[PDB]
């Protein structure tokens, strides 16, 4: 018995970021899709990218370390630093907790997005189990779950199988 | 009879947790660390012009003290001082010690433009047994003592010096205080010395103190280093009754350059790193560290955190 | 005549953030949703404890406040006390203001998913009546709303009935 | 015939306003208020140690001027400073005075280690009718005015102080500028004083300046309070022929210390509060506050806005 | 032949952001819908709103430009400037990429919105072809197609054309 | 035979680029530029009141030198000196110049309170060659020369001012440092001169030194210009016997004062600007500008992007 996206992830799955498992008269398999796979991984290049960009660069600045207490003078460079640290600190934080939530929503998304074209190539042939899984009402060969996989799926084909073994 | 197909993503059996605004532990497929902790622990001499200043801190160096006769003429990105430097001279206090250690380090350079002054009715070259060189009594190599000539008294100096090149001039210069009201009449015969060096933007005048200080490599006296620019164009003047520790050149400032003086006690290693920090120097790419806030050249951000994961892929759910 | 989240919200709802309301031939009736309602919350606790944590904690800093004119570095130590705040006030405008979009996409998104989790179990028994209701094509009693309800409404049963009152 | 089912989400009759990027106003169901505003108007005691200057600021308590008797031993986090206090002896002025201010603020400390001086030649415990403890002449507590000896001159000190503690010490001395000519010649016989305090690190010379200021509790003239750190190892020599203004002891100086000094006229209560500020103590734990920019210990951001409203729930769709 | 937003744009399309584009026994027709555009327009001047607020206003600050070297003061001002512009810089760089990542969330969010709009207008008398377009099982002249765009589009009136035109 | 109804967005066929957070190239229908990079090249008198220092600086200007004498009365929210200023009188250094320089700004007035001063035993009004007013020796409109009575001696200066006015007074006073031994006892008999000028908060008291610089307008000597703040109730003395170079009168302070001084050479013409830069004004509703980080008034924030492109439209597909 096999399920999809609603109930779990697929350790099985191996050599790309989503993929369609089928069941035919002629057995089971897993498919990854590259173009949902890629998608998502693209965005998460561009952002590693926008991360090691070093527009930080100082050469001479202000002594950070002290030998004997001066008073009003130290204690304002020291309070200049620890101003900057603090800021820095908390962008740093914002930042990696902002792209990350941003990580999970676009992956999130691509995955729908890759049940919802599945679902549209299926038009009235198939009925959505509610696990991930489309429930596909017609004899459907190897070929034709690769046909599926790969685009070319004419929905008008079968339609006629398809909707006598749904109304019925 | 009816087919499935199915839609999936990809797992793992161990996640990575990671931090959104809302949950403190989400666990994704994938992360990478952005917070660097590791230092090489020596200081890489490329692409940073290094110089050590081992047994000298730079002022040492700039006065020319017995320890610092390698340092003269070196140029540097940064200059590193070491906590093992020592004072090897004749004692001595420099007010606003570390806006003219910026200075010279700022201006990245050693180079001392040796210029000849004609010190009119004085002992020149003098020396002190706090000073040894080889053993033997000697002096800052790029300062000058003035005592009264084997003859009368301290001829009332009063030279001159036109900037006719087209840099800012820097002359270091001094000011012996004598321990004893007797040590003041042995050397500058007058009871009260007088020092004056003056351009046309400003000027300072120094009446040395009299009076005893604790003895530093057998000194109870102190000598007290000063400093001015002179813009090109303009004049410097020296004009001094008593006690004027003379300079025998000027240093360069260009204004426009970009070195600086880092405290470190760490060797200097032949890796490559464009980040050296007091810890040591800093070889990677993420854009934060924890190491330390003392971090010179093209560093990450210094920040307090110990780890930041960034999710580099989707949220793991095993099943 | 009852309506969904499509139209308005609902003040009758208060055990609960999302909820359930029926007509069948035994009543009318609305009972709130544990799993969607504790979903929504949880996210507005976990960032609600993001902002409780005080990493700011400062003993010997600058004066802040002068008695004489003084110049320059009166004017410096002015400088970097208003530049501090300006940048803090920035965060916190921001901050919030993120915060909130996100608090709002969450809370719209966890109706969607209760809408669309009882899409799943209706199947072919339901149509969307475009208004955040079903209409269910067959005698649904209360046990039958409870079982929507609690996740345990197996198509199956009424397929047969359904469709042949969605279909003539 | 045919059931209906609906799914809905709750509302309330009246929503609360937030603010997102794009939106200045939109109505969600609850909300919450993250920039406190309210503080409690008294200083709370807990957890962090107060010391109430009361009538003396933190330097007339560290010079022991009439006012601050109790003042000693005292120890603080946050020592307080009142803004009616007020002079109560000799009249004097303090270069660097904020500097010194911040370095016994930090300390966090009035615990005066007594030391015994042996002042060749000259009175000792000198007084002021400027100065009035019980309505008698007195100084201040830890300075010890020397004039010329019932006898001959202001016979010249050269006493010394080795520090061989592990703690680097603070030593208060001064400079007595009087106003007439010949006002200096009856403490000082001299014509002109000089002080010389000096360490193997720095030194100062004081000349002091004759001339008239304005009548304060009746004193033309005026002294000049001066401050030498002294680390372990080295030694303090005091050299004067005229004007000295003696110390009686050193301070503690630690460097690792975390204490401060606060600017209120608020009264000590019995409440509890990481957070005080010149209007009084924070009791929240909101992340903001526009109460006091001057904020001293665990304490909310300072921010200008006066709200900032965090939603709590789903936007509010009442119908 | 007619495609709709999930292949590609529309230039023919300017008298507003989203519409409609129709084929029936009349004719083909483009006409724009107002709602949808005056929803995305409207996020996207209130953050235009957001950011043309001054709260910046500085007159005395402190010196930014120097004419000789003095050391520990000069270093320290232009140390200060500089951390402060780096800080801005940052908040400027990240607020304008947000905003951005988010006025196009909004506009894809509204486009999608149309589309299921349309979708529970229609009910079962239309199926989706993929490409945001749904074939319209019964005849829909002039006045039919502008219901839909009107929002009075009565499903009864046609469900028994098309649900037998599907369903045969 | 079926009906179809496609549902689309606007495109156009050439788009913009603008950034996200993970793609640097995102083509969309419409963008706006949020980073200001035009100014006008004048500065804008509206609506800041700007005062044009023209061929005097701030400080020239508050001394009374001669180019200056527009410039009295003047007030400001900001005032303008130019890169061609120049010194016209007796030359001077200044001591904590950039700190006088801000405290005048800030108070944003030239308006000068004269008041009269009775100095008992000396020649008033004294002028001098390098201080040409339409080729006739003068002086500091703002100073007053004091010399030897054309008589005795410097007699003794013991002058008093009591701050009756409900605002805090600045007095500009200077000390004039003779070249030889001979020009001291021309002027001021004594060999040795004095300046003391206090309040009951602070003093300062200059030895004046003796000695040569470089001829400045025909001058060897120099004059250091100093100043002191009187608060309301206390008094100001000025105590010499030799080399006070007296004021004239007080300036008004305030502390509750906005304006400033920017350093342009730009023309001011008759467009209106709150924000106003050394290279020009700024017209503008953007949130930023890579212009000049000097920048006064209502002024977009300074940063180092040249281009921030906002989108302002849907993405553009335009097949
Ligand atoms: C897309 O999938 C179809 C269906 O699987 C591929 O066409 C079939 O390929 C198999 C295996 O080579 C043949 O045995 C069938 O006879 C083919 N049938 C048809 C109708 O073509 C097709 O090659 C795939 N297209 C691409 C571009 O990969
Ligand atoms: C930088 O952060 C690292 C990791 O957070 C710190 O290394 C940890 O040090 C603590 C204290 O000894 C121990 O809990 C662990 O053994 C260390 N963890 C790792 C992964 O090394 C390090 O102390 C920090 N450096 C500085 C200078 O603060
Ligand atoms: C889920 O709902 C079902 C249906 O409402 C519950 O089972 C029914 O409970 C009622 C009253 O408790 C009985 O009269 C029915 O005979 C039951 N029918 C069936 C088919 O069980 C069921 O208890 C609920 N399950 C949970 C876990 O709450
Ligand atoms: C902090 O903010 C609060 C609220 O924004 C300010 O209190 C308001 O002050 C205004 C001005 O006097 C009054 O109109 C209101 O009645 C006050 N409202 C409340 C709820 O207090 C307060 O002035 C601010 N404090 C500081 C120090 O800026
Ligand atoms: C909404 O659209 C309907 C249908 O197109 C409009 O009503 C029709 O208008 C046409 C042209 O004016 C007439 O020829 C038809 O006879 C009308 N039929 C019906 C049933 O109304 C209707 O006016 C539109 N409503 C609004 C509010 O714009
Ligand atoms: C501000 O930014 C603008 C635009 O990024 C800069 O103007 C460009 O300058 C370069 C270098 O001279 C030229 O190649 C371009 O023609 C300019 N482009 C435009 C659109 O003007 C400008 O240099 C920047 N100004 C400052 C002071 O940094
Ligand atoms: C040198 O000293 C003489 C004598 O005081 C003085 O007149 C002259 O101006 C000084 N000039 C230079 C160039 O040293
Ligand atoms: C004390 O004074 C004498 C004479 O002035 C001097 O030689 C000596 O160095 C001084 N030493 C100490 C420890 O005070
Ligand atoms: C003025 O001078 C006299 C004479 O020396 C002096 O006693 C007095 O203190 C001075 N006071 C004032 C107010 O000028």
């Amino acid at each position: 018995a096999i399920a999809g996206f609603i109930e779990n992830g697929w350790q099985g799955l191996i050599d790309g970021w989503y993929g369609f498992r089928h069941q035919n008269a002629e057995g089971t398999g897993t498919a990854a899709d590259l173009k949902s796979t890629q998608a998502a991984i693209d965005q998460i290049n561009g952002k590693l990218n926008r991360l090691i960009e070093k527009t930080n660069e100082k050469y001479h600045q202000i002594e950070k370390e002290f030998e004997q207490v001066e008073g009003r003078i130290q204690d304002l460079e020291k309070y200049v630093e620890d101003t900057k640290i603090d800021l820095w600190s908390y962008n740093a934080e914002l930042l990696v907790a902002l792209e990350n939530q941003h990580t999970i929503d676009v992956t999130d998304s691509e995955m729908n997005k890759l049940f919802e074209r599945v679902r549209r190539q299926l038009r009235e042939n198939a009925e959505d189990q509610g696990n991930g899984c489309f429930e596909i009402f017609h004899q459907c060969d190897n070929n034709c779950i690769e046909s599926i996989r790969n685009g070319t799926y004419d929905h008008n084909i079968y339609r006629d199988e398809a909707i006598n073994n749904r109304i019925k | 009879g009816n087919p499935i197909i199915c839609l999936g993503h990809h797992a793992v059996e161990n996640g990575t947790s990671v931090k959104t605004l809302t949950d403190n532990h989400v666990e994704v497929v994938s992360a990478k660390e952005l917070v660097e902790t590791n230092h090489t622990d020596e200081l890489c001499p490329s692409p940073l012009k290094l110089v050590d200043g081992q047994d000298c801190d730079l002022i040492n160096g700039a006065l020319g003290s017995p320890g610092c006769d390698r340092l003269q003429d070196t140029t540097w990105d940064v200059f590193i001082e070491r906590p093992t430097a020592v004072d090897t001279c004749y004692p001595f206090d420099v007010p606003d010690y570390q806006s003219l250690r910026s200075i010279l380090a700022s201006s990245g350079s050693l180079e001392f433009i040796a210029e000849q002054f004609t010190w009119n009715g004085v002992k020149v070259d003098g020396s002190s047994s706090a000073c040894l060189r080889g053993g033997r009594n000697s002096f800052f190599s790029r300062l000058n003592w003035l005592t009264k000539a084997t003859n009368g008294n301290y001829g009332p100096i009063n030279v001159t010096k036109e900037n006719t090149g087209s840099y800012v001039r820097l002359y270091l210069w001094g000011v012996h205080h004598p321990s004893s009201d007797n040590e003041q009449t042995d050397l500058y015969k007058v009871a009260t010395g007088r020092v004056t060096v003056s351009t046309r933007s400003d000027q300072i005048s120094i009446v040395p103190n009299i009076g005893s200080r604790p003895r530093v490599r057998n000194q109870s006296g102190r000598i007290s280093i000063y400093w001015t620019l002179v813009n090109p164009g303009d004049s410097i003047i020296f004009n001094s009754i008593g006690n004027l520790i003379a300079p025998r050149g000027h240093y360069k400032i260009s204004k426009s350059t970009k070195s600086t003086v880092l405290k470190s006690d760490k060797r200097i290693g032949s890796c490559t790193s464009p980040c050296l920090t007091d810890k040591g120097s800093i070889q990677s790419d993420k854009p934060f560290q924890n190491v330390s806030r003392i971090a010179i050249g093209n560093c990450p951000k210094y920040v307090k955190q110990g780890s930041l994961m960034l999710a580099t892929g989707m949220r793991n759910i095993p099943g």
